[PDB]
RNA sequence: UGGUAUGUUC
RNA sequence: AUACUUACCUUAAGAUAUCAGAGGAAAGUCCUACUGAUCAAACAUGCGCUUCCAAUAGUAGAAGGACGUUAAGCAUUUAUCAUUGAACUAUAAUUGUUCAUUGAAGUCAUUGAUGCAAACUCCUUGGUCACACACACAUACGGCGCGGAAGGCGUG
């Protein structure tokens, strides 16, 4: 059986499990957080996020991430 | 379907009780799915089907509160087409009756026992042979987990 | 070598490119097709290059600049349209444009002889 | 309203493309697609230096000007003279237009003025 | 090349042959981790102050929008035609003209020749029923006939009728012309 | 639509999978090995001739030229050079196809060999030799073919053969 | 549009370059067509710290994927 | 469970944080009205390059592909 | 279009290509889309500062790809060809 | 109105097509851009290579791309300490749109 | 109302 | 070749120059082997248009190559990391130096690479055309032989 990465988003919303999104690098930072919410254009929505420099960095609340960023997606 | 970014959005769109959901894709595999794409098909299932009840289906299984009348309904789909195709398989069998062909029930269709073992697997590996398969060996295993 | 004012990638047919792209090399061959994305294919096309110690030669201020260039040679490639950057003329082709004229009615009359023989041999 | 379609409209105009390395193509205009590609005629590739002295300049496009066979030898600066450039439509950056032209002629899209007059 | 992944057979795939392989040569350009475009976009508030008043005083009118002005201009002139019709539509019970006898007998011909006349148009009505009063239209403006016309005839069912032959029969011979009739619809 | 333009015939709608069993079809692939077995006889026996530009001998050439002698020029009948313009590209199609695998013959007894030299059992081609062997659909040419086809294994040890000259082996 | 051609990839050990620095290995288990895919046990390679039981990766950012397994 | 565009249709006319992906500048601002490639317009924004507040800014039309986050500010 | 297509005549035969990241590779072409996503098998792969190493299979995402480099004889395929005629589409 | 944006613009008909584009320049984030053109008031334009210009909008396009008259480009160029302020004037320039960062109505 | 493909029979 | 058996498919829409004027089926639509103006293409056809087209009265030369030799040319510069033991210098946990041991990777090269420059050998390409072996020219130079190549412009 076959898990699209749609279903694997999808999963990670469901069960609430707290992923750390590795975006792309030059930027330089981590956002761990929990998904709320996700697009078509894998656009998420993170409730109780943190960035993180590269696991002292600032909180951030609930925010929207732009899909073009995000290289990995990891639990 | 044109770009990929649409093509996406359907699937996502479509991620996002038995009253608008179709039971036999939630149980298994709809028979209106199986063979769609082949020239046999009936036509566009008219129940809507989702992934999502199909994954909150997974969750219901998985801790155990399962209620079997939705098997009931899925066996009352099966029976429609394992009946007609039987059928079918006798009218086949009355035309092999009244070069040598032979009529196979599980494909429900001419083979030859001429032909080789590998363009005979071919024939077994086709989108008529595997709906069937899967629809023959379901219906006989329902049956023997009613009796 | 004078280009024709109005002479666009699809006149350019078998004409010599010199094709650039943005890690700043230079494909050189003959045109043979190109597409909507504009990726080429190329085909005796030479790579060059400017090695990163000859470049210093370049920069601003003898009388003329002599740059050893880096070159590999590779054949009937494609090239992809992403790359590309801006493509200038090097030069002309082969055949002039009366002998390619003729050329192209030749081949006109024995693809359509061609065809009409496959015509009437499916026929019987 | 697409501008390219009033870009489209110049096509015998001296301009002066400016690109995302920093090269400015000065030229006689023809055609523009309608992925913006440039084909100018004339023109005269170049590189501006950026005044200051320790400051380099994009080294790539220094390559890319020898590389395109114009750089005039014995020339200090780089520029390279070269008849029919063809400029794919993504790298432009800006497009220095002539003083002359009139936009109030120009910029008068002829289909949206079609369809609003005939609705 | 001691075995052939491809369709072909062995002399066909021989003549397939590649070139040497391509050499190595240094990169002149940036790996691909250290390529960005710039970082250190420095921020648009500081103009605002002090480079933008140098602006202002440099360039203080906007050159007027000349080219909005033809699509306002096709727009209210849309919007000149529409009271203009408002207006025309404004100047039936205050007709007077076509205020004869009850609209039950009154067909409707539209079409007919401007250059007709008033009898043979009227015999034309009294091919199919006693004729009571007609009337052509014409322009209060300039008398030029609108090619329309109403006639009352003396009983509806013969203007039924007429109106049904002078209309369903493509419009009926006018003098150099398609005349269509129909009811009053007044 | 698509068309191929070797087999010179339109089909309906191409699907991923309609066209690629098109691409692998029998009458498809013995008309594109034609098609390039052509396309390679012709690019080696074009006989078309660059322009020859005269130049205007001088007179101090002129002079050597009259001393030497005229030499005699040997033509053949046309009956004669059809016949050994046959012969001669009969002679550089086998010498083409001629190949030197002594060296395959001088180790065929050695310890290692089968892991070398049987060229199905190497660690470079071993998977490709297995991946290109065909589906193998008709059985009957298999079964036309009477002869055993007599795989060498891999586990050889040089236990067996231990005396290779006891009448095994023929001469060079 | 069209589904990348990866279905004999699936359930087996896999290695690919993120960006152009980062190489991740692990099991396929699901691709898209964008060749986003999802991996299960995957370890980033340099003391090659694993990254979680479950990660997707935005196919936007990967250049290659050879398959260290059978196939 | 909000998805992203419902996330910024329901940040309308209220005050919001984006940062943009360069140099972590970051406009706070009050959110008028969202594209469906969400292009964002900013009404009394206030620009942060680092953790320093250079000025305020007016109105600001933000371009779609350059913001790496929107967040609601409280 | 017409380079797509090539990349399809080239599959069986060892090409060769650069992707962006400055690696280059040379195998086999076993599968190739139209979205230019190559297969490469028995491939000799050198990366960007030179080193060579060999690979069963790889599969590059084509957006990556720089150039191909394909057989020599290809040029003498047949959809090169200007003045060509087809044989009346059927039903 | 609200049905068209919602809805995929692959469903949607040509003449909706042409409303929606109407209704986003109108109602939208590139009203900001429309607003400066008529009130004919400059923009400061922040640039993907660190320029900043200052200009009027005579005319603006779906990928953000405009036609700017008084185009004023302002440009600092810094090595180590050293750092030197550019500033140049055009009369009529073309911008495509992809190097816009944020477009600013000044008051 | 079709196409390509496959293999059998003659 | 026929025939039969299966297996795989059986679709993005729309359009064909523009602007203005007259006519036909108050607003717009459609059309006109209608009419102007602009544009574009093909084909003829020209410009005192512009550039280029190789010795034989000689053994040459021009353009472009060499993935060619001299050639190990001449001048610079490169060839791992961690752990442990031993001697060792020392302001020093032993920073420096040498020898051995365990583990980890490791494109080949060092006759290489890089910088500079020269000679030589050889390949492809061309009107190796015709009339001439000539005293010219300030408005600086009869561009007043036939072709060919490539563009610029004009007319039909
Ligand atoms: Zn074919």
């Amino acid at each position: 059986a076959m898990v699209p990465p749609i279903n694997c988003i999808f999963n990670f919303l469901q069960q609430q499990t707290p992923v750390t999104i590795w975006l792309f690098e030059q930027i330089g930072i981590r956002i761990k957080g929990k998904i709320v919410g996700f697009d078509e254009f894998m656009n998420v929505v993170i409730d109780e996020a943190v960035e993180i420099p590269v696991e002292k960095g600032t909180p951030l609340g609930k925010i929207l991430l732009k899909g073009d960023n995000i290289t990995l997606i990891t639990s | 379907m044109s770009t990929p970014a649409a093509e996406q959005r359907k699937l996502v769109e479509q991620l996002m009780h038995d009253p608008k959901i179709c039971k036999s894709y939630l149980v298994g595999e709809c028979p209106y799915d199986l063979f769609q794409g082949t020239k046999q098909s009936l036509g566009k299932c008219p129940q809507m089907h989702l992934t999502k009840h199909k994954i909150q289906y997974e969750r219901e299984v998985k801790q155990g509160k399962t209620f079997p009348e939705f098997e009931r309904e899925y066996l009352a789909i099966l029976s429609r087409f394992v009946n007609e195709c039987n059928g079918q398989i006798s009218v086949a069998l009355q035309n092999l009756k009244h070069q040598k062909l032979q009529v196979c029930e599980v494909c429900g269709a001419y083979l030859s026992r001429l032909d080789t073992d590998r363009r005979l697997a071919d024939h077994f590996l086709g989108k008529i042979h595997l709906g069937y398969v899967k629809m023959r060996e379901d219906y006989d295993r329902l049956m023997k987990n009613n009796r | 070598i004078q280009v024709a004012h109005s002479s666009r990638l699809a006149n350019l047919i078998d004409y010599k490119l010199r094709v650039l792209t943005q890690d700043g090399r230079v494909y050189i061959g003959q045109l043979m097709a190109f597409d909507k994305h504009m990726n080429l294919v190329l085909n005796e096309c030479i790579e060059e290059r400017v090695p990163k110690t000859q470049l210093d030669k370049l920069r601003p201020r003898g009388t003329t600049l002599n740059i050893k260039v880096e070159k590999r040679v590779l054949g009937l490639t494609i090239l992809r349209g992403e790359q590309i950057l801006s493509t200038v003329v090097e030069d002309k082709p082969l055949l002039s444009k009366k002998e390619r004229l003729v050329r192209d009615k030749k081949e006109k009359k024995q693809a359509q002889k061609q065809t009409k023989l496959r015509k009437e041999k499916e026929k019987k | 309203m697409k501008l390219v379609n009033f870009l489209k409209k110049l096509r015998n105009e001296q301009v002066t493309i400016e690109l995302k390395n920093g090269t400015t193509v000065w030229g006689t205009l023809q055609s523009v697609s309608p992925q913006m590609n440039a084909i100018l005629t004339d023109v005269k590739l170049t590189l501006p230096q950026p005044r200051l002295n320790k400051l380099n300049s994009n080294g790539i496009a220094m390559a890319s000007l020898y590389l395109t066979g114009g750089q005039q030898p014995t020339a200090s600066d780089n520029i390279a003279s070269l008849q029919y450039i063809n400029i794919r439509g993504n790298t432009i950056r800006q497009i220095i237009l002539p003083d002359s032209l009139n936009l109030d002629s120009l910029l008068v899209d002829q289909k949206q003025l079609n369809s609003l007059r005939r609705s | 090349m001691n075995y052939n992944l491809s369709k072909y057979p062995d002399d066909v795939s021989r003549l397939f042959k590649p070139r040497p392989p391509l050499s190595y040569k240094r990169p002149t350009d940036y790996p691909y981790a250290k390529r960005q475009t710039n970082p250190n976009i420095t921020g648009v508030a500081n103009l605002l102050s002090t480079s933008l008043k140098h602006y202002m005083e440099e360039f203080p009118e906007g050159s007027p929008n000349n080219h909005l002005q033809r699509y306002e201009d096709i727009k209210l002139s849309k919007i000149k035609n529409a009271q203009l019709l408002d207006r025309r539509l404004q100047n039936p019970n205050v007709d007077p003209h076509i205020k004869d006898t009850d609209p039950y007998r009154t067909i409707f011909i539209g079409r007919l020749p401007y250059d007709l006349d008033e009898i043979e148009l009227q015999k034309y009505f009294v091919k199919f029923g006693e004729i009571e009063k007609i009337r052509i239209v014409k322009d209060k403006i300039t008398q030029k006939s609108k090619g329309y016309a109403f006639i009352v005839f003396k009983d509806p069912i013969s203007s039924k009728m007429a109106f049904k032959e002078i209309g369903v029969h493509r419009g009926i011979q006018i003098k150099d012309r398609i005349c269509i009739v129909d009811i009053e619809r007044g | 639509r698509y068309y191929c333009e070797y087999c010179h015939s339109y089909l309906t709608h191409d699907t991923l999978s309609v066209r690629k069993s098109h691409l692998v079809g029998k009458n498809h692939l013995r008309i594109t090995a034609d098609y390039y077995r052509n396309k390679a006889r012709d690019i080696i026996n074009k006989h078309n001739h660059k322009r020859r530009h005269i130049g205007k001998r001088g007179r101090k050439e002129r002079e050597n030229s009259s001393q030497n002698e005229t030499l005699k020029v040997t033509c053949l009948s046309n009956k004669e050079k059809r016949h050994i313009m046959h012969v001669k590209k009969m002679n550089q199609k086998e010498l083409a196809q001629t190949s030197i695998d002594t060296l395959k013959l001088l180790y065929d007894g050695s310890p290692g060999y089968s892991k070398v030299f049987v060229d199905a059992n190497r660690f470079d081609i071993g998977d490709l030799v297995k991946a290109s062997k065909l589906p193998q659909r008709a059985n009957e040419k298999s079964a036309h073919h009477s002869f055993k086809q007599t795989s060498r294994s891999r586990d050889e040890t040089c236990e067996s053969n231990p005396f290779p000259r006891l009448n095994n082996p023929k001469k060079l | 549009v069209s589904t990348p051609e990866l279905k004999k990839y699936m359930d087996k050990k896999i290695l690919l370059n993120i960006n152009g620095s980062r190489k991740v290995a692990g099991i396929l288990r699901g691709y898209d067509i964008f060749l986003n895919v999802v991996l299960d046990d995957a370890m980033e390679i340099n003391n090659n710290h694993q990254l979680g039981l479950q990660t997707v990766i935005r196919g936007n950012s990967i250049i290659s994927l050879e398959a260290l397994d059978a196939i | 469970p909000v998805n992203p565009k419902p996330f910024l249709k329901g940040l309308v006319n209220h005050r919001v944080g984006v940062k943009l992906k360069f140099n972590s500048t970051e406009y706070r601002g009050t959110l008028v009205s969202t594209d469906n490639y969400f292009n964002l317009q900013l009404n009394e924004a206030e620009e942060f390059v680092a953790g320093v507040s250079h000025g305020t800014l007016g109105e600001i039309f933000i371009r779609c592909n350059n913001v790496l986050y929107i967040r609601e500010l409280p | 279009g017409i380079p797509v297509k090539l990349l399809n005549e080239a599959q069986g035969h060892i090409v060769s290509l650069e992707l962006t990241t400055g690696a280059t590779y040379r195998g086999k072409l076993v599968e190739s889309e139209d979205s230019m996503n190559v297969q490469l098998r028995d491939v000799i792969a050198t990366e960007p500062q030179g080193a060579v190493t060999h690979m069963d299979q790889i599969f590059v995402r084509g957006s990556q790809i720089k150039f191909i480099v394909v057989p020599d004889l290809l040029k003498n395929a047949p959809l090169f060809k200007k003045n060509s005629s087809r044989p009346m589409p059927p039903i | 109105s609200s049905q068209i944006i919602d809805r995929p613009k692959h469903e949607l008909s040509r003449a909706e097509l042409e409303e929606l584009e109407e209704f986003e320049f109108k109602h939208g984030p590139m009203s900001l851009i429309n607003d400066a053109m008529v009130t004919r008031t400059p923009v400061i334009i922040s640039l993907r290579n660190n320029h900043k210009i200052i200009a009027r909008v005579k005319a603006f396009d779906r990928h953000c791309n405009m036609v700017l008259e008084n185009v004023k480009e302002l440009w600092t160029e810094k090595k180590g300490k050293n750092v030197i302020n550019r500033e140049r004037f055009i009369s009529k320039l073309f911008l495509r749109g992809d190097s816009v960062i944020v477009v600013l109505k000044t008051p």
